[PDB]
């Protein structure tokens, strides 16, 4: 007879995807927020806020990939577009982003 | 059999394959492990060639084994490697 | 059926309000037969 | 499991039944204002003649203000001690001064001279003391408004959708009515949404209305799945708003307690339990103060990464890992 | 519009020309799917396609509407079963 | 920054999804095997199996109602399939799993 | 957290460097013996002549065969005490009916008659019967097998599905070597399958083969996401198998350490956790005990709900609420 | 050189914590003193 025990786990998934889902909310904001301040600004003074958009991407990866929550389609879209992070990624974004972009989109 | 990865400091090479100290620590760090074996997977699989869309010089993108690969054949740099767009 | 009502006492060390939380309850019984 | 010893006395006036709580330790006198059994609906300050206001009487009236005790009366005691009128007289400005300064009314204030050592061995003359202090608590301290009489608040415990016609959320009500028709705001967490019950069910009791107590399901038109979550709450709209940022009063588990073993600093990061969900926050401890030992009551500012409703007066928990290791009570939100 | 009292007579649960076995109405507050004088008001509301218990008990009809199948007595009020459409 | 105790819920919800999973597998397996009983049994020996069967299939609604798991669409399909339990479901069942039905599916 | 006490002391011999385990506390020797920094390869019963053996020289002995310790070696001690040979002979007699009871070949085990505070003092006589003893521990105690030497064991801790080629999984391999195009099993909780690797990495150091050490990816051919999961063991073929029953050595952590404050009885159904994941399962406890103390040692029968690939000797945790509360070792594998 | 682990085990008072310490002493002194 699991039930017990199967509730006690569903009732902790129940919460937890609560809470993840909460904080995706958080890191969509953020990334909007950053996208634009990029596309404000020049190339030199961005590196900071890409190094920044960046690092929020490889969490985002790491989600996907090492614990296996798998987001909205709009956070995947971000974790697949973002995910390269160079010299000339960072140019082709920061044209895209200047150029009114709001969301990474291909 | 067996193929020493070696290592110079700044990036790990083996099979005419390379990958970026930090680059390589970084795949398997995230949950994309065994970056060597995803690469040749690409390499073997008849991939699809094409220029780097961004332009890095040397680079060519990838395309096969349920993977996209910027990749420099001259250096035998894997400069990034994901699965494709779901 | 009739007001219920929680209140309480406070104030500094050794100033009563252990007596007087006893005072009341036994004057109002006395009088009122509380 | 946190440990409060209190002792419980019921009297009776001839209009009102009282339920009275005092505890031995200043200790416990904390724990009991911040985390109530029940909540004082006004309470009886004690200052004795001999030796004036001291420094847990300025303590406990503090304390009543940020908890928000609603009034207080004064009995200033251990008056078969002291002969002169004059020097009393002085005492009860002092007590006055003080009141003031924590905003209660220190001049509207009752103050009964008396003895209650005399009064509880039986001596006439100071029972009448005790019987005016009664007649105070009979006018000065109103019944408190109960549940059902103020604004509709439910926090939302679970969600359920139907296609095509809406969500329906449930949860026990706080307080007030919800009846089918009127409007309602979601509040916490998101941005604040409107819309309107076209549906409520009181489980075993009432189609169409909902009334503080047992659980109630509300049907809201146009809401969908995603737009709502547990932590949230319907409300009256206009009646509550979403914060992040709050003083507090908090009372930290001893180890004994099942609390802590080790004090914290300024980077804790705990999580703050509101009704049905827990935020993570981050503190700002009060001037001077480096760390917050296990046992200690202390006034913390908290700043949450999601708002939650909030008014002053509402409890929480403070957890970590799952365990409980602090309660409190909003003193005042900021924003 | 106002206030309906449900009645108990310790064997369901009415209200409205509705009701609901003891258990059945508990079952359903307790599983998760909350309101079930609601959800069923909204089947009754939403020109449900109605045709004959499939399962063939007597008295009983399957309408659907709402996002929700019910199996419904129209005669007793009673609704038997309600649950949302195959996903 | 809320990546701290973002990957401590990311690793608590690792965890809690490995172990569901787990036991929908048992469940799936004791479904199989009451199915496979009650269809090997006369109508009035199935009522015991029957009432293990609904009970599980309650359960298994909880879990997708209340709690918000939404299962593998075998589970699911059989959730629905599965809800309505009085006399006249089961003399369907009973019929069709006596036929050789191994899992519950649509007429 | 466990706590344990131990002095850890190193000595060399002409042909080999020991490290040598001792415990204050009778407490601290069960809780090192079952949860072991390392694992003994061989033990030194401490027997005095002037008491002969005792009720804890046989808990430890059992405790030997329960846990696994290869051979054990005799310091009959005190001897400077007993002047008699005769007495001796005869307490010796009995040390090795005690020890062939618990299967270990008591006939043939060393046993050195010494002083070892006369040998620590400086006292020749007595200094060579410590250089006897350690010519027995050069003598009857073989160097363990190398974990490297082994049937190769690969506890899975995360996949990664590659389309269209197969799976990789990762994990920190145990013991023994895996080589591209080998065929593997995977074994436990579901039932067994077998596959052949298509690729190995070895993190930081190989490709096409990993060694015990270092994390391990290895993808399988034909093997899709969805029938491999974390907790399985990859294993060369026929090596290791899944068992849910099995005979355990078990210690209950105390409530100090952070354990059970409560005695559990024989209902408990707890979480096992082996390797990589936990697996609830049911006990059988000993006949005439109703209960465990946190605290005590035991000797259970647990009754896994899955299969988990075990052998004898493999360490687990157990486990409530996510919370350690006990520590075991597989005793004897039962089916 | 071959690592070995060791322990040593037996009733409370015989000699298990003076052993040990003998044990240490005497090899340095003897083997490489
Ligand atoms: N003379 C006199 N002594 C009093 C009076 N009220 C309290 N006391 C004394 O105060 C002492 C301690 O008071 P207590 O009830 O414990 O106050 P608490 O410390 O606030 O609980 C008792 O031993 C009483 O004798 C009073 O009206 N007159
Ligand atoms: N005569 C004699 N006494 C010993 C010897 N070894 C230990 N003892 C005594 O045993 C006491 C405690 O021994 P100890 O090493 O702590 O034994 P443990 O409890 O097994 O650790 C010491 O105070 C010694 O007097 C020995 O070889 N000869």
């Amino acid at each position: 007879d699991i039930w017990p025990e199967f509730q006690r786990d569903l009732e902790m998934y129940r919460d937890v995807v609560l809470s993840i889902k909460r904080n995706l909310r958080l890191y969509e904001e953020c990334i909007e927020s950053l996208v634009h301040q990029i596309g404000s600004t020049n190339f030199d003074n961005a590196q900071p806020l890409f190094d920044d958009l960046f690092r929020m991407q490889s969490e985002l990866a790491t989600m996907l990939y090492k614990y296996e929550y798998k987001p909205g389609k709009r956070i995947q879209d971000l974790i697949y577009h973002l995910d390269r992070d160079d010299f000339y990624s960072r140019k082709y974004w920061h044209k895209k982003f200047s150029d009114g972009l709001a969301w990474p989109e291909a | 059999i067996g193929k020493k990865i070696s290592f110079d400091g700044d990036f790990y090479t083996v099979d005419g394959m390379k990958f970026s100290k930090s680059y390589y620590e970084k795949l398997w760090e995230q949950g994309r492990p065994a970056p060597f074996v995803q690469a040749r997977e690409v390499l073997n699989s008849n991939p699809k060639i094409e220029p780097d869309p961004r332009g890095a010089p040397g680079y060519l993108r990838y395309e096969g084994a349920g993977l996209e690969m910027i990749y420099n054949p001259k250096t035998g740099q894997v400069g990034h490697i994901q699965p494709v767009k779901v | 059926t009739k007001p219920h009502v929680n209140v309480g006492t406070i104030g500094h060390v050794d100033h009563g309000k252990t007596t007087l939380t006893a005072a009341i309850t036994t004057v109002l019984a006395k009088t009122y037969g509380g | 499991g946190i440990t409060i010893n209190t002792s419980h006395v019921e009297y009776d006036t001839p209009t009102r039944h009282y339920a009275h709580v005092d505890c031995p330790g200043h200790a416990d006198y904390v724990k009991n204002m911040i985390t109530g059994a029940a909540q004082m609906d006004g309470a009886i300050l004690v200052v004795a003649a001999t030796d004036g206001p001291m420094p847990q009487t300025r303590e406990h009236i503090l304390l009543g203000r940020q908890v928000g005790v609603p009034y207080i009366i004064v009995f200033l005691n251990k008056c078969d001690m002291v002969d002169d009128e004059e020097l009393l007289e002085l005492v009860e400005m002092e007590v006055r001064e003080l009141l003031s300064q924590y905003d209660f009314p220190g001049d509207d204030t009752p103050i009964v001279r008396g003895s209650a050592l005399k009064a509880l061995e039986g001596d006439a003359e100071w029972e009448a003391k005790i019987l005016e202090l009664a007649g105070f608590l009979d006018s000065y301290i109103p019944e408190p408004e109960r549940a059902i009489d103020k604004p509709f608040l439910l926090p939302i415990e679970d969600v359920f959708s139907i296609s095509g016609r809406g969500t329906v959320v449930t949860g026990r009500v706080e307080r007030g009515i919800i009846k089918v028709g009127e409007e309602v705001e979601i509040v916490g967490i998101k941005e604040t949404q409107k819309s309107t019950c076209t549906g409520v069910e009181m489980f075993r009791k009432l189609l169409d209305e909902g009334r503080a107590g047992e659980n109630v399901g509300v049907l809201l038109r146009g809401i969908k799945r995603e737009e709502i979550e547990r932590g949230q709450v319907l409300a009256k709209p206009g009646t509550i708003k979403p914060h992040t940022k709050f003083e507090s009063e908090v009372y930290i588990l001893s180890k004994d307690e099942g609390g802590r073993h080790t004090p914290f600093f300024k980077g804790y990061r705990p999580q703050f339990y509101f009704r049905t969900t827990d935020v993570t926050g981050t503190i700002e401890l009060p001037e001077g103060v480096e760390m917050v030992m296990p046992g200690d009551n202390i006034k913390m500012v908290v700043t949450l990464i999601h708002p939650i409703a909030m008014d002053d007066g509402l409890r929480f928990a403070i957890r970590e890992g799952g365990r409980t290791v602090g309660a409190g009570v909003v003193a005042k939100v900021l924003g």
